[PDB]
Parts: C-alpha cells; sequence; structure tokens
RNA sequence: GCUCCACACAAAUAGAUGGAUACGAAUAAGGCGUCCUUGUGGCGUCGCUGAACCAUAGCAGGCUAGCAACGGUGCACUUGGCGGAAAGGCCUUGGGUGCUUGCUGGCGAAUUGCAAUGUCAUUUGCGUGGGGAUAAAUCAUUUGUAUACGACUUAGA
RNA sequence: GCAGUCAAGCGUUCAUAGCGACAUUGCUUUUUGAUUCUUCGAUCGGCUCUUCCUAUCAUACCGAAGCAGAAUUCGGUAA
RNA sequence: AGAACUGGCGAUGCGGGAUGAACCGAACGUAGAGUUAAGGUGCCGGAAUACACGCUCAUCAGACACCACAAAAGGUGUUAGUUCAUCUAGACAGCCGGACGGUGGCCAUGGAAGUCGGAAUCCGCUAAGGAGUGUGUAACAACUCACCGGCCGAAUGAACUA
RNA sequence: GCCAGCAUCAGUUUUGGUGGCAGGAUAAAUCCAUAGGAAUGUAGCUUGCCUCGGUAAGUAUUAUAGCCUGUG
C-alpha cells in the first residue's frame, strides 16, 4: 500500500459533475434537434468566456450548445445506422475539438455574414505566429514593455523577476525595486511559429494583436435534412 | 509479481550508432563518442532493425523493473548529448566584491579559479572534467558556459562550482553572492 | 499429505418415526478416509443437528478428475473465520487438477498469510471454460499467443564437491 | 581422488568454503587455498566493515597482548572462519589444520599447478542475481591490510606468464588434434568407436 | 566506532519468568472475560451470477 | 560500417514444441514435447515415442534441448506422435554432440574386461601411429 | 676433532600403493576453429560435469629369434635460455646408452599347497680410503656510554 | 491525580448498553511583571590513580530560526 | 494472597534442551544384534549443503512463540486479499486553453478589489468556473487550484485486513 | 591348545529382484467411432500497410493445423 505518490487533496466548494452532466448535454441536443430548423458547427478552439457571451447575447432566441465532442457525436449519430435524423453523421463527422454546436430557425445569410463580419482581438495563443515584433527596451522595463510611453507606465512588480528569469529564460536582475536588464531582447518576428514562452511573455505584455474570427464549417436543415459546407471565418 | 516479461525501446537517429557487448554500450555521433558500463544492472539487450533497441526484463520484481527504465533513460541521454550536445550557463553574482572567474592550466589539468568572493584571499580552484568545455559568454555580464556530451560530468561540474561558493554563517536572506546555474539545454 | 477427493453421505440414524431420512451429501479434500469422515461430521455438526453417535456415513467414495492431462484454469472461494468476523477470498491456479490447485492453495495461505489448515474453509474449486473470464493478472500472464520465456540462470547440481571447469550458467 | 588439491579462492563464499574445506581435512585430505584477496563474502561491504569492527573491538582489558589477535589478511579471515569450525584445541583438530596452506595469491610451486572449484560453494550459483556482495581484499585494506598493492602487481605478471603458457599447449593441441582427425576414418578407429572410444 | 550490540542468549531465569508471566496472565484474561453477518457472495468470482438461481 | 551491432544472446526458450530430456524419475533419460504451459515452473509434457506418460512437471526434472517443431498448442499424445514423427526429431537428436556423449558413455558402461583389453590395445596401436605422423 | 666418495647393516610411518593433468575473464555470458574490413566483427562448432584426459599386456613383470618404421620413452652426460612471491623448477641442442606391447614367434613359472598387507616406492654408523685443510665463543681480567644480580657496553697476546 | 465534555474506532448474533486513542474543561489560589525572596521530622564526604558509557559542557563539521553584522537560542553526526 | 484435588522432586540415574532438582521423552541387573522415542541431519557433531511451493535484505535481521512486557501506533519497504467508486458518451498522469458576469457583494480602515479580519455566502450565463484553494501586491495586477474542455488511447483511485 | 576361511542348517534382523491375484466409476484417463459447439481462429477468402512477400482488421467453424463438450 506503500511507495506512491500521496494526491494533494484541498478542501474547495464546487465538485465534479459526472455522467448526469453528459447525459443533460445529450437530452437537451436531441430535444432541440426536433425544436429548430437550422443547425450548425461552429470551431471555437480558445475563446475568452466574454467573448462567447458576447456571442450568446447576440441572439436569446437561439441555443448554442457547446460540450464534449464525443458526447455530441453520439447525440448526432457517427454511423449512418445511430442517427436521430437521416443524413446527420454527415454533419457529426465534421466537428474537429472545441464544438459549439448552435441551433437557430433564422436565415442563413445573416448567420454567414455575422459569424465572418465578427471579429476581435485576441492574443496570438502558440503555435500560431504573430503579426508583430518586439525588441524590449534595455533600460528598466515598464508593465507593457515597450508598447506606450514609458512616462505612461509603471515599472513592474519585483515580484515577477522569478517567473521573467526561469520560466520565461529572459536575462534579469534587479536594481532597487525596479527590473533591469543590460540589451535589449528580442521575443518574436513577424511570421514566426510561436512557442508556449513567447505567448506567455506577450500575454504578461497585455499584447491582444490576433484576430480572433470564429469558424464555421458546415450545416444542415431540418425540413430538407440535408447537408451543407462552408469554410467560412 | 514476477513480471513474465518486461520491454522498454530506445530510438536511434540515422547519425548514431550503438554498440553493445554483454553490458558495455558504445554510442559514436557526429558530437564525439560515449562509453558506458551497465554490468551492475542485470538486464537483456536486442536490436530490432538500427533504429530501435529493446531491453528486457524476465522474471523480475518492481526494483528490477526501475532499473529497466532508469536504463533507458541513460542511453537516452548518451544519444541526445552525442548528437545535440549539453549545455549549462551559470551566473555569478556579487554585491559589493567583484567575482574574479579565471581559468588556469596547471599541469596540463585545467583548473577554474575563483577569487575575492565575498573579500577573502583564499583563491578557490576547482578541476575541470574530461569532455568539458568552459567559456566566458561575451555580452553577457557575468555569465559562464559548460558545454559537453557528458550531461553527468557537465551539471556535475555546475554543481562543484555552486557548492565551492557557498556562504558560511550568513544569513542568505541577506547575503546573495554566489554562483548559481541560469539555465540547462542543448546547443 | 497429496490430497483426494472424496463423496461422503451421512444418513442422521432413522427412527420410529421418521424412517429413511434425507442423506446430506459432501466433496472432501483431504488424504484419506478418516480426515474426510471427520471433516464431513465437522460440517454437518455446523450446518445441522447430527452428531457421531446419533448419524452414520452411507458411502465414502473417491472422485478422480475427468481429464487429469488438461490443462485448467481454477477459481476457487476460501474463508476463514479471522479475526474479525468471517471474510473471504477469490484466488485462480493454472493446474490440471483440483486436488492440485488445493495443495498449491493451502501452501500458498501457510506462506503468504501463516493461515493453517484448521484455519482454512474451502467452499468451492471451480473450472472457468471460457477465456476472458480469468480476472488475476498472474494467471492472465500465461494466456497470452504464442507463448515464450526463457531460463536465464541455469545453475546445475554437482554431485561432486570439486570442479575443473570454472562452471558456466548458460541456455 | 588426489594426494592434495590446490582450490582457487575466487568467485567463493567463505562460510561454505570454510565448512567442505573442514570437513575434508578432518577427513584426511590436503587442501591448498590461493586467491583469498578475490574471496568472496554475502553482502554490502558496509555490514561486513561493521562486523569486523565489532570483531575487532573485543581485547583483553588488563593487558591487550594476550588477546583475540585481529589478523587482518584474507587468508586469515578465512583461517579464522574455519578455525571456527575445527575443534582446533584437540590434537585432531591441530593435525587437520596442519593438513591446510593458505596463500594471497598464487605463488610457487602452486602457480605451476592446477587448481578447481567448489560449485556448492560459488557465488554465482549459490547467490541470486540482484543481491550486494563484498570483497575481502577490499575489506583488508579497510582494516589495515597494507599488501594489496603488491599482490595485484604480481599476479600481472603470472597471468601473462600463463597466457604464454596458454598459447604454446593451445597450438599443440590443434597439432594433435588435426593429426588425430587424419588418423581417424581408419579400421582401429572404427574398432574403437564400437567399443565407445 | 561502532558501538555495542545487544545479545539473544536467553538466560533461563528470563524464560522461567516469562512462562510465569503468561501463565498468570492467561488467568487474568480468563477472569475479566466473564463480564454472524456473512460476508456474501465476493466478487471477482466469474460464476457468481449462478448461485442466485438455486433458492426457489 | 556504421550500423549497430548490438549482440543477441541465444536462449532455449520454454515453448510449445520444445523437446525437452527428463534427466531425473521414472523415465530418467527419455525425450518428450512441451504441449503447454502450466506457469513459470510447470509445464506439460507428452513422448508417446519413447513411451513416456502425459503428465505435468516441473522444469527442474528436465532440461531444454535446443530442437524445437511444428506443434499447436494443448494438443493431444496421438497429434504429438504424428508431428514427432513428422519433424523426425530422433534422427536429429541421435546425430547431436550431446546423444553421442551419452550412447558413449553407457557403451563404455557396457563393456567388458575383455572389451576393455581390446580398446587399450586399439589405442596403442592408434597412438604409434598418431606419434609417427606428428 | 672436521672433510669427498668405489656403500656391510639401518632408517620411509596424523597414514604412497598409476599420474596434484598449470590460462585469464564473464555468468542477462563464454571456450575452440576459421575468414576478413582487425573489430565490442562475420561464419561454423562445443558445453548439459572428471562417467574426462594421459598412461595402462610382460616373474612386482624374466631369457631369446625376427617383421615394419626413425617414432616413443628411461639413465648419465652435454648446449642454450628463462624463472626471485616462499625463484629450487620449466623448456631446449647434440651424442651415447638400454628398452619398446606397433606386428609375429620360442622357452621358464608349478609345492606360498583353497586366503592371510604377504612386505617391493636417506646416511647420520661403523669395513669402505674419498683422504686433504687448519676457527670461534664463554669463564676469569678490564672499561662505564650500562647496571639490584643476570644482562649490556668496551679493551687486552 | 480526581471528576468531566467530545468523538477516530471497537462495538451479546443490541443502532439508541458498555469500552474508547488523539484533543479538551475545572481544582492548584490572585490577572498589571511587588514575591522581600521566608527553609517545617530523610534511621554519609574526601584523597591517590586507571578505564568505560553517552543521555555532548567546550572544541570540530552542519541544519532551522527576523539569524543585518557581533553574540545567542533550538537541534543533527560525534566520546 | 487463601483454600481443594492431581503430578513430580525430596530418595532418581539415562537421551535431548549448548549448560541447569523439579521442561520433553523414558525409569536402571551384566552383554550382544535390530527398531525407535523426545530432539535433530552446513562444520564443530553421528545423520539429506535432500525434494517442493511461497515470503523476507534488516547501518549490528532472524534462528519457538505467548493481543506475557516494552504496545498504542508509525513507515513513499514488499507480497497477497476485501469493499466502494471512474472509464471509448475516453478514466489516472502529463502539457495547452478556459477559469466569466452583477461585483471593487456588506461591515469595518490610512489602505484590503476572492486571499490581514467579522458576518452573509445569492442569483445570472454556462462546458465549467468558489461572493473563492494557496503564493503575491501598500492596494490593484499576475500566477495557482477547485471545476470544464482539447491532445494523448486503457486501465485507474481511495479506504481497509492479513 | 591358539587364531581363522568355506559349505549346509536353525533363531533374530536388515536390504534388493521377480511373479500371480482382488477391488475402485469392475479406476479415471489415453485410444476408437459418432453429434454438436466455440477461440489464444487452421486453411481459404475480402479490404488495406505495402522493403521485392511479410503484414493490420473482417470473414469463415476443419478445409491443405487442431482443440473442447456429450454419448457409446
Amino acid at each position: 500500500p506503500r511507495s506512491k505518490r500521496s494526491k494533494l487533496v484541498t478542501l474547495a466548494q464546487t465538485d465534479k459533475k459526472g455522467r448526469e452532466n453528459k447525459e443533460r448535454i445529450f437530452d437537451e441536443v436531441r430535444e432541440a434537434l426536433d425544436t429548430y430548423r437550422y443547425v450548425w458547427v461552429l470551431h471555437l478552439d480558445d475563446v475568452r468566456t466574454p467573448v462567447l457571451q458576447e456571442i450568446r447575447t447576440s441572439w436569446a432566441g437561439s441555443k448554442l450548445i457547446m460540450g464534449k465532442r464525443k458526447v455530441l457525436q453520439k447525440a448526432l449519430g457517427e454511423k449512418r445506422e445511430e442517427e436521430y435524423k437521416e443524413n446527420l453523421y454527415q454533419l457529426s463527422k465534421l466537428c474537429s475539438g472545441v464544438t459549439g454546436l448552435l441551433f437557430t430557425d433564422e436565415d442563413v445569410n445573416t448567420v454567414k455574414e455575422y459569424f465572418k463580419s465578427y471579429v476581435r482581438s485576441d492574443y496570438s495563443r502558440p503555435n500560431t505566429k504573430a503579426p508583430l515584433t518586439f525588441t524590449i527596451p534595455e533600460g528598466i522595463v515598464y508593465s507593457r514593455g515597450g508598447q506606450i510611453p514609458a512616462e505612461e507606465d509603471v515599472p513592474m512588480i519585483h515580484s515577477l523577476e522569478p517567473t521573467m528569469r526561469n520560466k520565461f529564460e529572459i536575462p534579469t536582475k534587479i536594481k532597487a525595486g525596479k527590473i533591469t536588464i543590460d540589451s535589449p531582447y528580442l521575443v518574436c518576428t513577424e511570421g514566426e511559429k510561436l512557442d508556449v514562452r513567447q505567448a506567455l511573455i506577450l500575454k504578461q505584455f497585455g499584447i491582444a494583436a490576433s484576430e480572433f474570427k470564429v469558424k464555421v464549417s458546415a450545416y444542415y436543415d431540418n425540413d430538407s435534412s440535408t447537408v451543407e459546407s462552408t469554410n467560412i471565418n | 509479481m514476477k513480471y513474465i516479461q518486461t520491454e522498454q525501446q530506445i530510438e536511434v537517429p540515422e547519425g548514431v550508432t550503438v554498440s553493445i557487448k554483454s553490458r558495455i554500450v558504445k554510442v559514436v555521433g557526429p558530437r564525439g563518442t560515449l562509453t558506458k558500463n551497465l554490468k551492475h544492472i542485470d538486464v537483456t539487450f536486442t536490436k530490432v532493425n538500427n533504429q530501435l533497441i529493446k531491453v528486457a526484463v524476465h522474471n523480475g520484481g518492481r526494483k528490477h523493473v526501475a532499473a529497466l527504465r532508469t536504463v533507458k533513460s541513460l542511453v537516452d541521454n548518451m544519444i541526445t548529448g552525442v548528437t545535440k550536445g549539453y549545455k549549462y550557463k551559470m551566473r555569478y553574482v556579487y554585491a559589493h566584491f567583484p567575482i574574479n572567474v579565471n581559468i588556469v592550466e596547471k599541469d596540463g589539468a585545467k583548473f577554474i579559479e575563483v577569487r575575492n568572493f565575498l573579500g577573502d584571499k583564499k583563491i578557490r580552484n576547482v578541476p575541470v572534467r574530461d569532455g568539458v568545455t568552459i567559456e566566458f559568454s561575451t555580452n553577457v555580464k557575468d555569465e559562464i558556459v559548460l558545454s559537453g556530451n557528458s550531461v553527468e560530468d557537465v551539471s556535475q561540474n555546475a554543481a562543484d562550482l555552486q557548492q565551492i561558493c557557498r556562504v558560511r554563517n550568513k544569513d542568505i536572506r541577506k547575503f546573495l553572492d554566489g554562483i548559481y546555474v541560469s539555465h540547462k539545454g542543448f546547443i | 499429505a497429496h490430497f483426494k477427493e472424496y463423496q461422503v453421505i451421512g444418513r442422521r440414524l432413522p427412527t420410529e418415526s421418521v424412517p429413511e431420512p434425507k442423506l446430506f451429501r459432501m466433496r472432501i479434500f483431504a488424504s484419506n478416509e478418516v480426515i474426510a469422515k471427520s471433516r464431513y461430521w465437522y460440517f454437518l455438526q455446523k450446518l445441522h443437528k447430527v452428531k457421531k453417535a446419533s448419524g452414520e456415513i452411507v458411502s465414502i467414495n473417491q472422485i478422480n478428475e475427468a481429464h487429469p492431462t488438461k490443462v485448467k484454469n481454477f477459481g476457487v472461494w476460501v474463508r476463514y473465520d479471522s479475526r474479525s468476523g468471517t471474510h473471504n477470498m477469490y484466488k485462480e491456479i493454472r493446474d490440471v487438477s483440483r486436488v492440485a490447485a488445493v495443495e498449491t492453495l493451502y501452501q500458498d495461505m501457510a506462506a503468504r498469510h501463516r493461515a493453517r489448515f484448521r484455519s482454512i474453509h474451502i467452499l468451492k474449486v471451480a473450472e472457468i471454460e471460457k477465456t476472458a473470464d480469468v480476472k488475476r493478472q498472474y494467471v492472465k500472464q500465461f494466456l497470452t499467443k504464442d507463448l515464450k520465456f526463457p531460463l536465464p540462470h541455469r545453475v546445475q547440481k554437482s554431485t561432486k564437491t570439486f570442479s575443473y571447469k570454472r562452471p558456466s550458467t548458460f541456455y | 581422488v588426489e594426494p592434495v588439491v590446490v582450490i582457487d579462492g575466487k568467485g567463493h563464499l567463505v562460510g561454505r568454503l570454510a565448512s567442505v574445506v573442514a570437513k575434508q581435512l578432518l577427513n584426511g585430505q590436503k587442501i591448498v587455498v590461493v586467491r583469498a584477496e578475490e574471496l568472496n563474502i554475502s553482502g554490502e561491504f558496509f555490514r561486513n566493515k561493521l562486523k569486523y569492527h565489532d570483531f575487532l573491538r573485543k581485547a583483553t582489558a588488563f593487558n591487550k597482548t594476550r588477546g583475540p589477535f585481529h589478523f587482518r589478511a584474507p587468508s586469515r579471515i578465512f583461517y579464522k572462519a574455519l578455525r571456527g569450525m575445527v575443534s582446533h584445541k584437540t590434537a585432531r583438530g591441530k593435525a587437520a589444520l596442519e593438513r591446510l596452506k593458505v596463500f594471497e595469491g598464487i605463488p610457487p610451486p602452486y602457480d605451476k599447478k592446477k587448481r578447481v572449484v567448489v560449485p556448492q560453494a560459488l557465488r554465482v550459483l549459490r547467490l541470486k542475481p540482484g543481491r550486494k556482495y563484498t570483497t575481502l581484499g577490499k575489506l583488508s585494506t579497510s582494516v589495515g591490510w597494507k599488501y594489496e598493492d603488491v599482490v595485484a602487481k604480481l599476479e600481472a605478471k603470472r597471468k601473462v606468464s600463463s597466457a604464454e603458457y596458454y598459447a604454446k599447449k593451445r597450438a599443440f593441441t590443434k597439432k594433435v588434434a588435426s593429426a588425430n582427425a587424419t588418423a581417424a576414418e581408419s579400421d582401429v578407429a572404427k574398432q574403437l568407436a564400437a567399443l565407445g572410444y | 566506532r561502532v558501538r555495542k550490540r545487544q545479545s539473544r542468549r536467553t538466560s533461563t531465569k528470563l524464560k522461567e519468568g516469562i512462562k510465569k508471566k503468561a501463565s498468570a496472565h492467561r488467568k487474568k484474561e480468563k477472569k475479566m472475560a466473564k463480564k454472524k453477518k456473512d460476508p456474501g457472495i465476493p466478487s471477482n468470482f466469474p460464476y457468481k451470477a449462478k448461485i442466485l438461481e438455486e433458492i426457489e | 560500417s556504421t550500423d549497430s551491432i548490438v549482440k543477441a544472446s541465444n536462449w532455449r526458450l520454454v515453448e510449445v514444441g520444445r523437446v525437452v530430456l527428463i534427466k531425473k524419475g521414472q523415465s530418467a533419460g527419455k525425450l518428450a514435447a512441451i504441449v503447454e504451459i502450466i506457469d513459470q515452473k510447470k509445464v506439460l509434457i507428452d513422448g508417446p515415442k519413447a513411451g513416456v506418460p502425459r503428465q505435468a512437471i516441473n522444469l527442474g526434472q528436465v532440461v531444454l534441448t535446443p530442437l524445437t517443431f511444428a506443434l499447436p498448442r494443448g494438443a493431444r499424445t496421438a497429434t504429438v506422435s504424428k508431428k514427432w514423427a513428422a519433424a523426425a526429431v530422433c534422427e536429429k537428436w541421435a546425430a547431436s554432440s550431446w546423444a553421442k556423449k551419452i550412447a558413449q558413455r553407457e557403451r563404455r558402461a557396457a563393456l567388458t574386461d575383455f572389451e576393455r583389453f581390446q580398446v587399450m590395445v586399439l589405442r596403442k596401436q592408434k597412438r604409434y601411429t598418431v606419434k609417427k605422423a606428428l
């Protein structure tokens, strides 16, 4: 019973959900299929909850169901035999990653134009090159780190120097409470496939200079019971 | 429970050549060669096809299985060191007394010489190990880089450096002078 | 010793009022008929109100395995009134006969638990017909396709005291 | 089955070798042990060094000159292990121990002679693999034996001479075996084959 | 410098006294003495669904 | 010559079809084929040719040979005999060094004193010619 | 009084009665042979105990006649080299000297009586005449670098 | 120590008997470092000299401490 | 500690327990052969370095135990079991991302925004997201877990017993 | 008179070889025949990885391997 790793227990309020949540999502999607006319698939791989809430508040009449890929695959039907309605696994197979499956009764073209005109700012999200280039100045670094006049900003907090020095691999010293470096550290170049620590550096300095525009792949109509594929971003 | 047979796989890239009689292991690649004795271990080796070498243990327990996994890890480290290499960057810091770090060749032995640590006249000498190369990093204040293929020798020399300059009978909350490992990685 | 399986039947003695009573049967693992009959009465006293003087044994018989060369995977229920109220155990043994399974079971219990013949109770030994009903991993180890394994340390029994060879343990 | 038996101590266990040797001397066989410095004990070095220290702190208090005499050499360690088996306080035990000779290394005349082993005392056969063991030269040099550096220097010469001897003998044997193979297929050899030779 | 070691020799007085100690404690426990739930059909038994059928 | 040269360290493996020599028991020097594996220490063997009964046996009682032949798992005695004959393992065993050594030693044991004298005379005759050749 | 040999008798005894028959290293690895790129190589082969190998016929081993081969082995000389851990042994050259069961022959054995272990493997001691060469210590005396007495330390033809 | 509280477990084939680890309350006299300190019936101590134990006072090496240094406190190996 | 039987020593040698008045066996004439008891079979030491299955590594293991003492437990040493749970609508471990909104919730204070403290501890939108598990800031920030999702692709976790 | 060897016997004892019998499920088995069944899936076949013919998943119940159960 021994020579194991002890699980670090902590005492919080929230608790795991289990199979009841998944069955609830299953029943919800299956009862909304009968209700609404059109159903769409939206690939939302890395999002902010306020952006998702904006997308949801854009229509209180239409539904948006997130959840687990394999659960929505089962609700729709992955096999041509196992399916709720006809030609539905043809849609269910399109789901790739984080899929937000939307239901509506609204016209095709309103949705199509909305989800290509909708664009927001977001972080650069590693494994994705960034359209920016940053040499930090070679003096004292500020909370924005080379984005505005330093006379606006204040120096960052001394508590971040272990983080910058170890996790971000920046060469860092501090003279009094201020953080300092000797030479201008370049972090990234445009058209350079980003890595985790570059992304974290840009996040720490507060750089949302990437275009979040949701991708839509397919679309299915209940009365026609047909699929239709439109890669629109 | 006396597992009837347990196995681990070792991947060999194209430039690397691995030679294994009884439990001696020779690994040759671009950056050089490496040798290691594993006769203490009592496992079995075998080859599949020029890129995959398997190590096996028959009728053994928990400690034997652990020895299998760490053998795999050691051979993988050898391959990584002969292909890419190991590079450890250390930085030496001071508040008042500038620590002077130099190299000396004494009887052809390559000692590292540290002077004036916290204001002492003692001269701290650290022998450099074979397969380790010291250079003083340019355009970076008070940094020294140890490069080689033996991660063991490189890390142990860095440890010797950061241990020889330990502070004695002083609050380390106040006295920050020392030599510390800044970065580990490849070449 | 090397056990045997014995069928035993008991009659508890007739009376007026009750001719031909109900003939309870049991299967026993034991070295010989004496021990088998003692165990029979030992279990029958627990189950029902009988006594060696109040009852009699009808037919002691032996049971030989139907296929004592076919290899089999036995599952055994065991229990032993220790230390708490009685608690059960399920074990799996790969062997040819119920006798061998019971023998190696008694030895394994004596080794791994210091639990003794007096302490042990055999509930049910049962062959498992289908694979994938085998639950324990040490028996699952030996059912794999085209199983092979070596014996890497050979040490040779030597009849003499001295040897002129610097011996070798190979295979 | 011999007048005298030379035993190479390499790869052996001290107590088991002591037992078989003692019971042989008490039966009347003359035995000569060599390479005691390569002898082995079960258990890690630390344990047996601790044991020898436990033995070494024992001494008559009012006069140390008359107490247990702690001999440091491997030959003497083996002799102690053996003498503790034999009833050495009898004439029979004395005569038995006088049939024994223990040597560090292989000196003359035994270097030019055959050596044997005892398979029920060998480490590789008796011990399970994955078990720490101890060697007697290391132990004795730890507890104060000041001669391990000469015995190695001398064995390194003995081995070279023996290798020359073996290289000569091996070519002679090749010649002999080839001549025998050529003599084979003769009717004399066929008769010998029939009769088992 | 290793220290002493306790001895394992038993010195007869001790084993007599222990026998007497136990012979007294047994009487004391016998004197204080003056003041089931069957565990079921355990799992991992593959053919457990058949014992539920000999009842009726 | 820049390929890996890892050793093999061949071994006689415990497998169905592996034929074995029984070194202690009632058989005492007979052959049999492993037909099934009971555990790390026990196997099921069957030799109908030399006449050993099908049984469970510990591995200490037998010694594996380098020979093997095709045999399904859990075969019966008749199938064992058929595969035995088709593979012709007895002839390979007879040709092997090992069996020749056994046969030689039992011949030497069965030798009579007169045959011993003959062998000595023949050895002298051979020695003369061999020492002449040298 | 001591000393080499041309040996009458005594001696073999914690226990002869064919031979103590020489690689190292590893053991989840090795030995032998062979080939070549000389390697942590390729190929073949062996183990699974010395139950081996070598010797081994003759009166406790005789006296003789041959056949074939120039091999084997013993004895004493002789050449040269090696070996210092306790070497004290190992190998080698040559010529003598015998024997040879490698093969074929001829004589003798007997009565130790139906078994009795049935005895077989240095010298000091006196014949031996080899037969010539010519040291020390202790006591006593003395010294005092020493000392209870012994001892120690020195000196003395 | 006495008397209690609680409850992790044990628990006549007891749910509402009993036992009960770890914690914890009261009594001991007081709240403002004024306590004048204040003893109340036992049927050994001192020389020479040797050794041993460690349960380490100092010396040696380390760890943790609001340990600035200096000094000190607690602790580990160590006779 | 008192009484009531019983057995033995005292008076009694022999074998064993290394040794022993009261433990095991067994009671005695002088001898021989055989078989055993109790206890034992690596050497001392007569007799298996026997056979078989497991477990165990102890920086002074153990080599008759006795919930007889130290005693009630502790331990990331090991083995075998019992119960309850999670899992191809993907479990455990790792990386990555989300981790929101009313709201900087109310008292308090020089300041305290989830995290010096006291007391509420609600609803909303959710796949899920505590009026907040910890680090941190003078306060914010940032990081983190609790909880959810993506990649990975099959077993895993907890409590107990021996 | 003293010490011994051998043969045939007697008493006590120990240790080998071999033969005839009776039982048990009138052993069980193995073995022979026959009816079914299945997988740690044989042949064959289908689709593919695809290093020259080795391969993964699907099929198929003895086929160019066999096994299990029952009955006799």
